[PDB]
């Protein structure tokens, strides 16, 4: 039983979010260059954000 | 009873050269075996 | 379930001509055309009925939605 | 000596579900319909592996890889809609037969009925995830939204969410990970096609007038095969008219820009055969009821057998209850009409209206008229 | 170069739909215009004239255009 | 349905009861364990050790 | 508020019908000399053409007269040159956000796609590229932004392209306005759909071929069944 | 009165069209395989040869002529007796199993 | 006097290994029959409209 | 009644297969050869299932797919090296049950 | 079987796809493997036949 929770466990793992995709779990928004009056967009966790 | 019952008769379904009962089929027999082959060796040359 | 022994069945009796000495297409058209309105006749009576409904509903709906996007005058009247 | 056909094992098996299998004679054109499911399956596992020699899983170049399909590829073009019209074919094949087996009463052999319904979840998850494949704006957004659905589910909900997207939302890890699956599903799904035909062998076939048979049997091999091989080419003659004569029919075209993550396509509509369920699915506002209701619509025929009441097994002699199944395939059809409409005043009573009919149809209307008609002949 | 188009464009403002389509396209614009702060637009008038106006050019532009 | 609404039944019922809140145990024990589900182990001693 | 494009009667729309290959040729002209300062035909390259409506030569010598970067020679420095057969044809703007910066923020579509893409397929383009029309009352378009009624909103953000005389085609054709419309419009359905041709050449064969078997197969279907068909049957108890 | 109405569904129903009785048509669970198993020779005789006839005509798509179809009132429910008393049977040995 | 069916039988049809070869054979030349047959349908339906029609202006 | 086990058709064949086969009661070690193949075969397919769902078969992300999939998957390592240490375990049950078959003469059937 | 004049980015995919789908053939070639075995029975290492000691 738990040889068999360490595999499935590892392949359910496998199939969870990898490392590289949780590296851009948060941004940096630079205010600066976003003018007044302007919504600019950006693509945060791979949704489109406001 | 054997004798009682008699074969229905099947002419309308016959074909028009076995129809006639004084003619041997076996001289037709070639005229719709091909017929029905050729039938068969047209639609495998389509396939 | 082999053919052998499926069911048990006592006098019967089938005669079936062969293929070659019959015609593939025995009154086709003749008999085949009154068989065919004779089916649709009966058929007609309960299939058709449900599928008329979704033709008024289909036509009402693209209707009311039409009138829907058509502007009303008196929202912009005064 | 012995025949070689029935002594050697493999083609014993093979003769005994083919061959010399006991067949009902008066079996009509509705029948033909597994087999033509059949062929559906063995043409799209062809041509799903014949495009996948060409088609890159990576977002990058998924879109265009399937560009390279259609145009460089020598007769690419006629593979990539043989696929896409062909899943279309197969749907109309499954729906067909459901209505078949509702129709004529086939679901008493229960197993069978079961694993036909398992078989239909199955390919209707290939369909989902195959067409996310070609990565298409529409492709993108549907995949978006029905999975999307998973997160109503209470407690799991969003862990399962982003365990199948892998991730936050639908990103390549998604898309290469429906590849894979998409790929894998059609054997699964031949493999229950053998199991589903070895429990129907156990029972035999069901007639149209749904009285036993075992009176009036025929060998399948000299009828019912040359039927079988004339209703494939029928088969062929509609999809090849669809492949060649109208590529892009039962498509929309917002598949063919490529997905673009910050901008939703002008309307969001799964595949033709999924819209049902849309439609039962958007007209519960509760997300979870929606839900519920989209697996419901589709579990109710584990259940049709269970609500079964009539005495006959075939509707051929139960004239009401045809005019009830009539009612409800007018019903699925309005559903889909109503799915591939937007969600605004007029289509939105109607949607409600045909999920309550189309479930109320199989739960309460069948079943009393069902009862009604066995008092009137005497029962 | 007098393009083709122009010249069937010209010839749906003769037929009815066009002309009824056009009259109430004028009216709409002129009680829009006479209005002072008004949010009514003429597009959904334009429409019905374009539509009615276009429905007629097609029938006949392709047999000019060579 | 009537048929199984017996006391015979109800006897049958009552003898299994206890195996089927067993095998409910199982159950429970095993999904726990098989997850994680911190919400459950928080409380259980020394298996809160881990999280 | 959408109004749907009309139903022009294209020369391809024929059942067994195919595309004018001299208005393919046309249309290349069009999208070369007009649409292709803006908007990208990435999928579509000169070899294309070959078999089309340019031949080799004429091909190699369109291909050759653009200049396309080439891979990194020997310093590690990316050089244009010529141009090739093989070479897809050139995007005007090297990224999409330098394409909407050069377009008031509006992204110029790929015409690869076009038709296939947009409801109305190439009748749509007809209409919307030669349906520029006046704003009309209590419409206040942005500046930048134009009146197209078949554009979805209406704000269409590239100004009317095609005017008569916009171009001179190589044929002769006068370049009205519809004229360029209904080339350019061809052009884009065989790039949407370069195997329009062999599809309606397989679609005749198709049905030619069925036509025949159909009929075939059911004869031997009806033959191999006649056994049943004919069968009679007598109920004899003793 | 109801006589009308299940005269009008005797006739919408097409097993007398067929050439079909009423037991003819009934669904075959296990209690009408053993009512059907216990039926005098003759009365299974004639139940099979009227199904195997039915069959052949549906496979054909044909009907019977007019003057055989089967009368409302001519109808025989040879298999009631029968699959009653098989129900009866099960029922006892239901409610000897209840308790 | 025996029917032209009747001849192909004895001929050509009544051994399948000849069968098949009829078949066989019939399907070479079926097949250069029909493609031709086809095209030159579909090049008159398309006449004027086609590269192989327009190419000898350009070459 | 009867068993379910003998008697229901999917039940028959599992049992007729694995549960009540007669089968020699001498057969050694070298005769588990054959079901480690089974085994190894499953494995196969579970570990490159898995291993798809990261890769590519584009030749610009094929490597770097499998460096993904190495380094950057959860777990990935351990399917990768998985696959490939099955491969070879799999030729060497096959080899083995080949020569087992040589030496017992199994290639009779 | 290359694609093309030489491998490259065709033969790389063919070989994914065919290494996906082979396995799958692998395993009903198994199923029959253990068919026509189970026909005959498992030989045992002896040689002789062992229907005594089943
Ligand atoms: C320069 C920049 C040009 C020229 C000379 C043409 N177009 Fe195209 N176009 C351009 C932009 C920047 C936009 C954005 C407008 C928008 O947001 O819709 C467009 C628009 C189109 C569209 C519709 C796009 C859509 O809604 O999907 C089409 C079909 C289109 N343009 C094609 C087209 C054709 C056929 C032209 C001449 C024959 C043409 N354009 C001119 C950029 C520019
Ligand atoms: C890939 C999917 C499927 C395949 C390949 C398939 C195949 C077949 C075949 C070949 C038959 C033989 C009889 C015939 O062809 O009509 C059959 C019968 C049947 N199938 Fe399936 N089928 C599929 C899906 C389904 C589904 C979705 C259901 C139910 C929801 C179902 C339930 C049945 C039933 C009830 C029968 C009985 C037919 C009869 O009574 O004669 N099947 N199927
Ligand atoms: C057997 C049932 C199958 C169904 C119902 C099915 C359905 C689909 C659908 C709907 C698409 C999207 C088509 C499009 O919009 O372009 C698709 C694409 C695809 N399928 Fe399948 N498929 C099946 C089997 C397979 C198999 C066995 C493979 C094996 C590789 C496969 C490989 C693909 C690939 C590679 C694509 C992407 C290429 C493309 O979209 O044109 N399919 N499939
Ligand atoms: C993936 C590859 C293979 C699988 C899954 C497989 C599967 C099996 C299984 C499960 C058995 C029964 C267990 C046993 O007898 O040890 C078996 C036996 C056998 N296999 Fe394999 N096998 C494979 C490869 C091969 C090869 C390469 C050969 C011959 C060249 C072969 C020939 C045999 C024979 C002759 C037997 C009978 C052994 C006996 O009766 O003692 N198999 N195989
Ligand atoms: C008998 C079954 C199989 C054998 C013997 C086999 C063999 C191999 C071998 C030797 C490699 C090279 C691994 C490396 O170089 O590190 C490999 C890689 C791979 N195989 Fe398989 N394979 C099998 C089944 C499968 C299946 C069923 C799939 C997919 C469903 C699959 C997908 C892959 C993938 C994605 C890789 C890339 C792994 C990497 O790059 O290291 N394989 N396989």
């Amino acid at each position: 039983a738990y040889a068999a929770k360490n595999a499935v466990s590892q392949f359910v793992s496998s199939m969870s979010a990898s490392a590289d995709v949780l590296a851009m779990s948060k941004i940096e928004i630079k205010l600066s260059d976003i003018p007044e009056g302007k919504n600019m967009a950006f693509k945060w966790r791979g949704k489109p954000l406001f | 009873s054997h004798t009682d019952i008699r074969v229905p008769d099947f002419s309308d379904y016959r074909r028009a050269e076995v129809l006639d009962s004084t003619k041997s089929s076996k001289e037709s027999s070639d005229a719709r075996k091909g017929f029905s082959y050729l039938i068969t060796a047209t639609t495998t040359v389509g396939v | 379930r082999e053919f052998g022994h499926l069911t048990r069945m006592r006098h019967v009796i089938t005669y079936s001509l062969s293929p070659f000495e019959q015609r593939a297409f025995p009154h086709y058209f003749t008999k085949g055309i009154p068989n065919v309105l004779r089916r649709t006749r009966a058929c007609i009576l309960r299939v058709a009925p449900p599928f008329v409904v979704f033709y008024l509903v289909y036509t009402w709906g693209t209707q009311e939605f039409e009138k829907s996007k058509r502007k009303n005058p008196a929202a912009y009247e005064n | 000596m012995t025949n070689i056909r029935k002594s050697h094992p493999l083609m014993k098996i093979i003769n005994n579900a083919f061959i010399d299998l006991p067949a009902p004679s008066n079996i009509s054109s509705w029948w033909n319909f597994g087999s033509l499911l059949g062929i559906c399956l063995i043409l799209q596992i062809l041509t799903g592996l014949f495009l996948a020699m060409h088609y890159t899983s990576d977002t990058t170049t998924a879109f265009s890889s399937v560009t390279h399909i259609c145009r460089d590829v020598n007769y690419g073009w006629v593979i990539r809609y043989l696929h896409a019209n062909g899943a279309s074919m197969f749907f109309i094949c499954l729906f067909i037969h459901v209505g078949r087996g509702l129709y004529y009463g086939s679901y008493m052999f229960l197993e069978t009925w079961n694993i036909g319904v398992v078989l239909l979840f199955t390919v209707m998850a290939t369909a989902f995830m195959g067409y996310v494949l070609p990565w298409g704006q529409m492709s993108f957004w549907g995949a978006t939204v029905i999975t999307n659905l998973l997160s109503a589910i209470p407690y799991i909900g969003t862990d399962l969410v982003e365990w199948i997207w892998g991730g936050f939302s639908v990103d390549k890890a998604t898309l290469t990970r429906f590849f894979a699956f998409h790929f894998i599903l059609p054997f699964i799904i031949t493999a229950l096609a053998a199991v589903h035909l070895l429990f129907l062998h156990e029972t035999g076939s069901n007639n149209p007038t749904g009285i036993s048979s075992d009176m009036d049997k025929i060998p399948f091999h000299p009828y019912y095969t040359i039927k079988d091989i004339l209703g494939a080419l029928f088969m062929m003659l509609i999809l090849l008219i669809l492949v060649l004569f109208s590529p892009d029919l039962l498509g929309d075209p917002d598949n063919y820009t490529p997905a673009n993550p910050l901008n939703t396509p002008p309307h969001i509509k799964p595949e033709w055969y999924f819209l049902f369920a849309y439609a039962i699915l958007r007209s519960i506002p509760n997300k979870l009821g929606g839900v519920l209701a989209l697996v419901a619509s589709i579990l109710i025929l584990i259940l049709m057998p269970m609500l079964h009441t009539s005495k006959q097994r075939s509707m051929m002699f139960r004239p009401l209850s045809q005019c009830l199944f009539w009612m409800l395939v007018a019903d699925l059809i309005t559903l889909t009409w109503i799915g591939g409409q937007p969600v605004e005043h007029p289509f939105i009573i109607i949607g409600q209206l045909a999920s309550i009919l189309y479930f109320l149809i199989i739960l309460v209307l069948m079943p009393i008229t069902s009862i009604i008609e066995n008092n009137l002949l005497k029962w | 170069l007098v393009d083709p188009l122009t010249t069937v464009r010209e010839q749906c403002e003769q037929i009815e739909k066009c002309i009824k389509a056009r009259e109430r396209l004028e009216l709409c614009d002129q009680r829009v215009s006479s209005r002072s702060q008004t949010e009514e637009d003429c597009t959904e008038e334009l429409f019905d004239f374009l539509h009615a106006r276009d429905h007629c050019v097609a029938h006949k532009l392709f047999n000019s255009l060579k | 349905l009537s048929r199984f609404l017996g006391p015979r039944y109800r006897e049958l019922a009552r003898n299994w009861i206890p195996t089927a809140s067993m095998w409910g145990a199982v159950g429970a024990v095993g999904l726990v364990w098989a997850t994680d589900w911190r919400l459950i182990l928080d409380w259980v001693p020394y298996i809160n050790g881990k999280f | 508020l959408e109004l749907h494009a009309p139903s022009y009667p294209w020369s391809h729309r024929g059942l067994l019908s195919s595309l004018d290959h001299t208005s393919i040729r046309r249309g290349f002209q069009v999208y070369k000399q007009v649409c292709s300062s803006c908007h990208s035909m990435d999928y579509v390259a000169y070899r294309h053409l070959v078999g089309v409506c340019y031949t080799e030569e004429e091909a190699k010598a369109l291909a050759e007269e653009v200049e396309v970067q080439d891979g990194p020679n020997e310093d590690g420095e990316m050089f244009m040159r010529p141009g090739k057969l093989s070479d897809y044809f050139p995007k005007p703007y090297p990224n999409p956000e330098a394409a909407r910066a050069a377009n008031n923020g509006a992204l110029p579509p790929d015409l690869s796609y076009i038709v296939r893409a947009r409801h109305g397929g190439e009748d749509y383009v007809f209409s919307l590229l030669t349906g520029y029309c006046e704003p009309p009352t209590g419409v206040s378009l942005r500046e930048g932004l134009y009146f197209n009624p078949y554009f979805p909103g209406q704000a269409i953000a590239m100004a009317p392209p095609i005017y008569n005389e916009v171009l001179e085609f190589d044929d002769g054709t006068p370049a009205t306005m519809s004229q360029v419309a209904k080339d350019v419009c061809t052009f884009l359905r065989w790039a949407s759909e370069p195997e329009h041709d062999h599809r309606k050449r397989m679609g005749l064969k198709m049905l030619m071929m069925m036509g025949l078997l159909l009929p075939l197969v059911y004869a031997m279907k009806r033959h191999k069944w006649s056994v049943l068909k004919s069968r009679k049957l007598a109920y004899r108890p003793p | 009165w109801l006589e009308g109405i299940r005269k009008w569904y005797y006739n919408a129903a097409g097993f007398n069209k067929l050439g079909l009785m009423r037991d003819d048509t009934i669904y075959e669970d296990d209690d009408v395989k053993e009512a059907i198993r216990r039926l005098p020779e003759n009365l299974y005789n004639d139940r099979v040869f009227r199904i195997k006839r039915a069959l052949d005509l549906t496979m054909r798509q044909q009907i019977l002529p007019k003057e055989q179809w089967t009368k409302y009132e001519e109808d025989k429910f040879y298999l009631e007796p029968y699959l009653k008393e098989v129900i009866r049977e099960r029922k006892e040995r239901e409610e000897w199993a209840k308790k | 006097a025996p029917t032209l069916t009747a001849r192909l039988y004895s001929l050509l049809f009544r051994r399948t290994s000849t069968f098949a070869l009829t078949i066989a054979v019939g399907a070479l030349f079926f097949e250069r029959a029909f493609d031709q047959g086809a095209d030159a349908i579909y090049e008159h339906i398309n006449q004027g409209k086609l590269w192989k029609h327009i190419k000898h202006k350009y070459e």
